[PDB]
RNA sequence: UAGUCGGGUGAUUAGCCAGACUCUAACUUAUUGAACGUAU
């Protein structure tokens, strides 16, 4: 029934354990910096260890709706499925989302989870203070009325996909009557079809349905509306497509795995560049097969076989 | 660590500077020097650098009177069509104020640009007080993109937005400390408006500053009308050392490059000298094939000369090492065209300045209609008669 | 139309402009510099003559260069017969260099 | 002067170097300072201050250094408006003090 | 015209050879967390 007994019977301990210590569950993290590929810093957060535990039992007891649409963070799927989907059409259109995850607070999920189209669980009023307890984090010490959704903690992809699901409820309905294709990764969203002078009207569709349904809260980034066509280059989520309507790793990617092939062939390489030559030839086989058919012709399947793991 | 050498060999800029000030603290500083400075001669004798430098895209929202706006620039002109009440001055206005950012990082280390005001910028009926213009740059495909946006909420209100600007002084630290360890040619902004038509007189001087060093040519440049002022002072200083009798140049090359443009561009003047026999120092030029003093002109005469003569001296004071100083990369933005032209003199202008700089993108403005009569089609954008706000997105004839 | 208001214990003046209501430095130079010539000249004879049912049919000699400054071509045209349907007993005297100006005023005038 | 601007109000500025006149015309360095220490009796025995300043277009930038200077004055300020206390003078007087007086003092102001 | 896609040689991130395409209109990105491919 109430979540502590829950909790405290899946991980086997006494319960007034359990109340003792979410007291404070909040200002538990430990913050670090990693570099960007080009010049700069990225920041992250992580929650201290067995708070770990405590969320990922949580997500055991209760499950919430997702729609078709999502591709990301599912079990099964991949971004192959997502770039498969528009490979078809000769048009495309591209969006953006300000601030994603940090725009998320417990005013907005206690309003999705009431007013939804579909069957959410019920809760005690009074465990509420716990359940704010677990997922959110205060990051300023004085200012204690701020909380916000954390990016690396193991419960918030399943909440970021449960606040999306009118959204894309019907904006995916709409679009089918006018022969245009819709999906959605973490926060891309992507638009296709196959006549002319139909792409132009949607972004102002976009900007109504976000103000009807989250206010002020979240926005729509203006500096990243792009229009592309079979006249210029086209990719999804890393991947390229050719005029023969097929999925490609582009002629600047080829080009340098072949020469470090040739690297190994005279014994020049050393071992980090052979570990990453491995590691490159596994995640390539996934996505374009046929190209290993041509590095095994153009160098003997001897020193290919030798060279794999 | 491996991972900016795997980018930097195969010819991304950003990772070559990042290993030389990394190690330092002489293969990446080669690297770093060659791309700014490779070129080659067309057939026409015309230099043409490999890497050029220009703005790709602009965009407006809740600004002066445009709920909304977009516009796409051409690489080598454009020109902006009318009536009153348009939008033409507020377009350029924006521009202006967004490459101050790059000009104050040139000068000094960590320095400060210009400012939106919170009074008279803001749209007056928009319900969520606030304000935003955005901007895209080009540099050679060794970086295909640079964004910058500026941003400010109305008088009296309780949330402020914020700018985002460290893209720009990225790329303006390459150009500072390269140029210090060896040398560099650099590049040239400008704005003129019509605070330019102003009278003249002999009895003023500056005391602060020297008009012989360098760095002057970046003083006041985005002010709105030039320092003409200046010029006069710097052509009597490079007279009294000639007078005396790599790739530097002499102030004898100096001055004969800069008596040839005026007497090409301007259409009735034909000579100019300096002269101080009778005990003090006056400026002459014949003009109608007789002479005269610079303040006998008329009006017509003495905004044109005054235009001409002030970009010629920068563009030689910032390329030391070219052969011909007047073939740099830059922008410059020019509003109203004709101003106190006689229309002969109209159908003419935009081509001469095209044929004197060959390697400047150009963005100009007006409302007559004689001045296109020579312009081809797809550098030509224009206004609806039927617009109120409503137009977002500007387009070719 | 045109009329004076007060905000923040301070005066200042109003005007509308095709379909809105702005105040003076929001205008157009065409427009302030077509505005400042007109306020300056009514007030100078709605003062210079207190004894006429209209004071602005008086006498003077007005002078002016350069009428076309910062005016586009469908204004340009039209200047001359409101200016003078307006101060019915000045001379003036008038100089410019663009031919539409002419296209509307008799021959022994030039 | 960084001491009298900051008894005065809180924050303030005092005045700073020329880039064009006090820099040595010909020293490779390109930048200058001016050092000072004072004291303040046996619980408070050194404040150090610096001022400086650099020629335009170089690869660094040389600051000032204060602090020490703004914490001294601030206790004096405090200090004062809870209850009231005795405080310093200081003065310059040049070549420039003989001139003569003008005899019309009729100038009034509180 | 100029941009864009990529089959083949080439001690190979270059250069060169062959064949294609056009709604005003691409700019390659981030772990120790989540999901996926390959080892163990
Ligand atoms: N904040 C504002 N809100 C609404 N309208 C404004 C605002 N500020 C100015 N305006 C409008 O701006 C217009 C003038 O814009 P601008 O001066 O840039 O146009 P312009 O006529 O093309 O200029 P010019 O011809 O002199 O170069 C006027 O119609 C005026 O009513
Ligand atoms: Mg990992």
């Amino acid at each position: 029934m109430s979540v502590i007994r829950g909790l405290a019977a899946v991980l086997r301990q006494s319960d007034s354990d359990i109340s003792a210590f979410l007291v404070t569950a909040p200002r538990k993290y430990k913050v670090y910096k990693i570099p960007k590929r080009t010049t700069g810093f990225r920041v992250i957060a992580q929650p201290a260890k067995g708070l770990k535990d405590i969320q990922r039992a949580f997500v055991q007891l209760y499950s919430l709706p997702v729609h078709d649409a999502s591709m990301a963070y599912m079990k099964g799927k991949g971004i192959r499925d997502n770039a498969a989907a528009h490979a078809g059409n000769q048009y495309l259109l591209k969006a953006d989302l300000e601030d994603f995850f940090n725009s998320i607070t417990p005013a907005i999920f206690w309003r999705c989870i009431e007013m939804s189209s579909a069957q959410t669980p019920q809760f005690e009023p009074q465990d509420k203070l716990f359940i704010e307890k677990i997922l959110f984090w205060q990051p300023i010490k004085r200012r204690k009325t701020k909380l916000i959704l954390s990016v690396g903690a193991p419960s918030s992809p399943v909440i970021s996909n449960f606040c999306m699901y009118e959204f894309d409820n019907r904006i995916h309905a709409a679009c089918k009557k006018v022969e245009i294709t819709y999906t959605r990764y973490a926060d891309d969203l992507t638009f296709s079809s196959n006549i002319p002078d139909v792409l132009k009207a949607v972004p102002s569709t976009l900007e109504v349905l976000l103000k009807d349904l989250f206010g002020s809260a979240l926005r729509l980034n203006h500096s990243k509306t792009v229009f592309s066509s079979k006249a210029h280059n086209r990719h999804v989520t890393g991947i390229t497509i050719n005029n023969e309507e097929t999925l490609s790793l582009g002629r600047d990617r080829k080009r340098f795995i072949k020469h470090l092939i040739n690297q190994y062939k005279y014994g020049l390489l050393d071992n980090e560049d052979k570990a990453y030559l491995i590691g490159l030839l596994a995640f390539a086989s996934h996505i374009e097969p046929s190209f290993i058919t041509r590095m095994n012709e153009k160098y003997s399947l001897e020193l290919m076989e030798r060279l794999r793991g | 660590t491996k991972q900016y050498e795997r980018k930097a060999k195969g010819g991304n800029l950003l990772s070559a500077f990042e290993l030389y000030q990394r190690n330092s603290d002489g293969e990446w500083f080669e690297m770093c020097r060659d791309y700014i400075q490779d070129g080659h001669v067309d057939e026409s004798g015309i230099f043409r650098p490999d890497n050029a430098f220009y703005l790709r895209r602009l965009t407006l929202k809740d600004f002066r009177r445009f709920s909304l706006l977009e516009i796409k620039l051409e690489e080598d002109l454009t020109v902006i069509i009318g009536n009153n009440g348009k939008g033409k001055t507020s377009i350029l206005y924006a521009i202006a104020k967004t490459l101050s950012w790059f000009v104050a990082n040139i000068l000094k280390e960590g320095g400060s640009g210009q400012r939106l005001s919170e009074m008279t910028d803001i749209k007056n009926d928009a319900e969520d007080r606030y304000s935003d213009v955005s901007s895209t740059f080009f540099f050679g495909k060794g970086l295909k993109s640079v964004p910058i946006r500026l941003s400010r909420s109305a008088l009296g209100t309780a949330e402020r937005r914020d700018s985002e600007v460290k893209p720009a002084k990225d790329l303006a630290d390459i150009w500072r400390v390269i140029n210090e360890v060896n040398t560099i040619n650099l590049p040239t902004f400008a704005l003129y408006n019509v605070e330019r038509s102003q009278p003249f007189n002999r009895n003023i001087k500056d005391n602060t500053g020297r008009r012989e060093e360098r760095f002057d040519a970046y003083s006041q440049t985005l002010g709105g009308a030039g320092r003409f002022d200046h010029f006069v002072e710097w052509y009597i200083y490079l007279h009294k050392r000639t007078v005396s009798d790599s790739r530097v140049l002499t102030e004898s090359v100096q001055k004969s490059i800069v008596e040839k443009a005026i007497c090409s561009v301007v259409p009735s003047i034909s000579n100019i000298w300096v002269e101080m026999i009778t005990g003090s120092d006056l400026v002459k030029v014949t003009n109608d094939g007789h002479d005269v003093t610079i303040d006998q002109l008329s009006d017509g005469q003495r905004v044109f000369l005054s235009l001409v003569a002030d970009l010629a001296r920068r563009m030689v004071m910032l390329n030391p090492l070219l052969e011909n100083p007047l073939e740099g990369r830059g922008i410059v933005l020019i509003d109203e065209i004709e101003l106190h032209l006689h229309p002969k003199w109209q159908q003419e202008v935009i081509l001469n300045l095209r044929s004197a700089f060959p390697n400047i993108q150009f963005i100009i403005t007006t409302h007559s209609p004689i001045v296109l009569s020579t312009i081809e089609k797809r550098c030509i954008r224009e206004f609806e008669p039927n617009d109120d706000g409503d137009q977002s997105f500007l387009d070719s004839p």
